[PDB]
């Protein structure tokens, strides 16, 4: 049970590795770390990036690679690349404050810390987003909850009445990926981009595209996806880096 | 403010398991001597050199000697344009897989005429299992030049990569 993968960097070179199916992205990072005579620091990290839609993602610590690459269409030259990335865990550094006080909901370090980290309840985010709206090039500035259950957006001014809730997306079965420097000017308002990519084992696999007024607002966004889609595993992987 | 014109070269370097063909690749990139052995699946290196007066980026692909992964050297060899084809010295056996090569790359390609540089490498032993003159032939027979490299010393690593690209440009 073994695939070869290829490896590229920010300068575009690459590494081929011959490497067990059930391998993690901890285990391809602690290996490139070896094999570049790197030093360990945490930060380096596998990105799935997809060239043709100018977006790309960082692999969680425990995702198998081979499932990453499972998804891909053959005809779509997606890429694994390897740096360095300080931004991943900040959540779990500096809590309290990392999300500002009008985004969320349910002020103590490790209380938003548990609260964000349960299987049982989520919080709420809420904020304004611009939305793509489906198969229209134009876009909308709407008003988006993130729950438990996946992200709405209100029909009606920032209401959260059942009335004017419509699903946008679930996360179970969708990857969050944020845009590169890539044309935005397919509508899109800002350059702070980002989108869901629902697996191949779902149905038709098109994008939710997504925009926010500004990076740091952005980052709390895709922040509290992933802290939703993957939960304690998150933070496992984080108080854990070697896992052994 | 300004454009500027660029040639590359897609260069691959090929030949048997633990000739020198990364610590060859090394040298010239990073200029430095790997003395570990590292076993190469497929690595990719890049670098801007200026060659006869023009500005060139070299893409140099390093291969594998190893077997189990030959199913990987026809998607290289479509898409080389110059192959440094490396034996060691001190090694027979890798004087005699060289000639493989050599006929692989001929019938992928399918051209008399691929732009090749027959490289005897390790030239810093003393323990030599393959002359000059030996390899001065076979080199003649292919109408390639031949240039005896060492990584360690790094004796003709910068003449065996830009004698190629010269090979590349005057085919
Ligand atoms: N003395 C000497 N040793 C060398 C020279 N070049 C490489 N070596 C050593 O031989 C071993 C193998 O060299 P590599 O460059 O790793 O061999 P390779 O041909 O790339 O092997 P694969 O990647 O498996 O194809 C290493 O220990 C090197 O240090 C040289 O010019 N002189």
């Amino acid at each position: 049970k073994k695939q070869v993968i290829k490896v590229y960097s920010e300068d575009e070179t690459s590494r081929a590795l011959d490497v067990p199916s059930d391998i993690t992205a901890r285990d391809v990072c602690q290996l490139l770390i070896l094999k570049n005579h790197y030093i360990d620091d945490h930060s380096w990290t596998l990105f799935e990036h997809l060239p043709h839609i100018g977006v790309e993602r960082t692999i969680e610590d425990h995702e198998l690679v081979i499932e990453v690459l499972s998804n891909w269409g053959i005809e779509e030259e997606n890429k694994l690349y390897f740096r360095k990335n300080y931004a991943k865990y900040e959540f779990f550094k500096n809590p309290m404050y990392f999300f500002p006080e009008h985004m969320v909901s349910f002020i103590s370090p490790t209380q938003i810390l548990q609260m964000f980290l349960s299987s049982s309840t989520y919080p709420e985010i809420h904020g304004f987003l611009h939305a793509k709206e489906q198969g229209k090039k134009s876009w909308k500035k709407i008003y988006f909850f993130l729950r438990r259950s996946g992200l709405y957006f209100s029909t009606k001014g920032t209401s959260a009445a059942p009335r004017h809730l419509q699903f946008f997306s679930e996360f179970g079965n969708s990857d969050i990926y944020v845009s590169l420097a890539g044309k935005k000017k397919h509508g899109a308002p800002t350059n702070y981009g980002f989108c869901f990519k629902p697996n191949k084992a779902g149905g038709p696999r098109d994008l939710k595209m997504l925009c926010a007024e500004e990076e740091q607002s952005r980052t709390c966004w895709v922040t509290a996806i992933r802290l939703l889609k993957y939960g304690m595993q998150l933070y496992q992987n984080y108080m854990h880096p070697y896992q052994g | 403010g300004a454009m500027g014109s660029m040639t590359e070269y897609k260069l691959v370097v090929v030949g048997a398991v633990g000739v020198g063909k990364s610590a060859l690749t090394i040298q010239l990139i990073q200029n430095h001597f790997v003395d570990e052995y590292d076993p190469t699946i497929e690595d990719s290196y890049r670098k801007q050199v200026v060659i006869d007066g023009e500005t060139c980026l070299l893409d140099i692909l390093d291969t594998a000697g190893q077997e189990e992964y030959s199913a990987m050297r026809d998607q290289y060899m479509r898409t080389g344009e110059g192959f440094l084809c490396v034996f060691a010295i001190n090694n027979t056996k890798s004087f005699e897989d060289i000639h493989q090569y050599r006929e692989q790359i001929k019938r992928v390609k399918d051209s008399d005429d691929v732009p090749m540089v027959l490289v005897g490498n390790k030239c810093d032993l003393a323990a030599r299992t393959v002359e000059s003159r030996q390899a001065q032939d076979l080199a003649r027979s292919y109408g390639i030049p031949y240039i005896e490299t060492s990584a360690k010393t790094r004796q003709g690593v910068e003449d065996a990569f830009y004698t190629l690209v010269r090979e590349i440009r005057q085919h």
